[PDB]
């Protein structure tokens, strides 16, 4: 029971920033790109590499975090 | 609402709705009975984002579409 119920709560309160937070926290595999991209003295090559890696991580991402979103909404109702 | 609803029996209470109510202060207009609705303004409960999302297209573009004067005061609601 809730003032809202979950997929109404994500509409509003679970966009693609939180999906970000989410992966930089939990994904193993976005923690690693960032843990590059986040080294002093790098090649073009591979800061272009990284950037174009992580976009393609996050999308292929996308559907499961938005599921584990809702419930989590769900987990206050 | 009940004590609105009580108070109403009991005393004078009048509404007015200048931007949009949502949720238990359209209730509460509604308990009050009588009600004031500025033009522009819109009166709902779930936003058209949502319906449309359940409904798989863009139904409706704008809340007033939903809740303004051009259906609250064709429906006799305001």
């Amino acid at each position: 029971g809730s003032v809202l119920e979950p997929e109404g709560t994500v509409e509003i309160k679970f966009r693609r920033k939180d999906l970000v937070k989410t992966m930089r926290r939990v994904d193993p595999v976005y923690i690693h790109l960032a843990e590059r991209l986040g080294t002093p003295e790098l090649s073009t090559a591979e800061r272009k590499e990284l950037e174009n890696k992580l976009k393609e991580r996050e999308e292929f991402l996308i559907p499961i975090y938005h599921q584990v979103a809702v419930q989590f909404a769900d987990l206050h109702d | 609402a009940g004590e609105s609803s009580l108070a109403y029996n009991e005393i004078i209470t009048i509404s007015l709705v200048t931007c949009r109510a949502i949720g238990i202060g359209a209730y509460l207009v509604r308990l009050g009975q009588r009600t004031i609705q500025v033009e522009n303004s819109h009166l709902i409960l779930t936003g058209a984002g949502a319906l449309n999302k359940v409904l798989g297209r863009e139904v409706y573009t704008s809340n007033n579409q939903l809740g303004g004067i051009q259906i609250m005061h064709n429906n006799g609601v305001t």
